[PDB]
């Protein structure tokens, strides 16, 4: 019955179904966890918002066209303004987050074509100058 | 001098500090080779008292 095809995700309010995945990947094989006291460096009692923030934030979505050459966010950048996660992280000078990352793209048995999907530690670029 | 620390006036969680002060004893303080002062000597056949 159970399928690397079909999966359920539930964080705080929010669950996501599949039915066509290909299984899930835990980058470098490492679940995320909260910080250990014997390696802890500010000392104040931090702020663990859990539900309220832990929680699947859906940004705009894009098209894919014939033509597209590909897309690029940064984390936490791209969820600086999503409910209490952004004002969690603006009201803080230091904050660490592990997250759930669900790209989603169906199309037909017809249709063809590949997207590459790379979570990148330190994507530092190129400026255009 | 005051005797307070953050425990005492704010929440506090645990952080386990493994730091030492091992480069401020007094032996880390002066464990240094310093220039002390610049001496002048010369070799040549010298004809004056001062030379
Ligand atoms: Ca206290
Ligand atoms: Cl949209």
């Amino acid at each position: 019955g159970y399928s690397d095809r079909v999966r359920q995700i539930t964080l705080g309010n929010s669950t996501i179904t599949t039915q066509e995945a290909a299984n899930a990947v835990v980058a470098y094989g490492e679940w995320p966890s909260y910080l250990d006291d014997k390696e802890a460096n500010p000392i104040d009692a931090p702020t663990e918002p859990d539900v309220s923030s832990n929680r699947f934030y859906t940004l705009d979505s894009v098209q894919w066209k014939s033509t597209s050459r590909g897309w690029w966010w940064k984390l936490p950048d791209a969820l600086k303004d999503m409910g209490m996660f952004g004002q969690n992280m603006y009201y803080h000078y230091l904050g660490r987050s592990g997250y759930t990352v669900h790209v989603q793209c169906n199309a037909s048995k017809f249709h063809q074509g590949a997207l590459g999907v790379f979570a990148i530690p330190e994507y530092v670029m190129a400026c255009n100058t | 001098s005051g005797q307070a620390v953050p425990s005492d006036v704010i929440e506090t969680r645990h952080v386990v500090n493994y730091k030492t002060r091992s480069e401020s004893t007094l032996e880390s303080f002066f464990g240094r080779s310093a220039c002390v002062t610049i001496l002048e000597v010369e070799n040549f056949n010298a004809t004056t008292d001062a030379d």
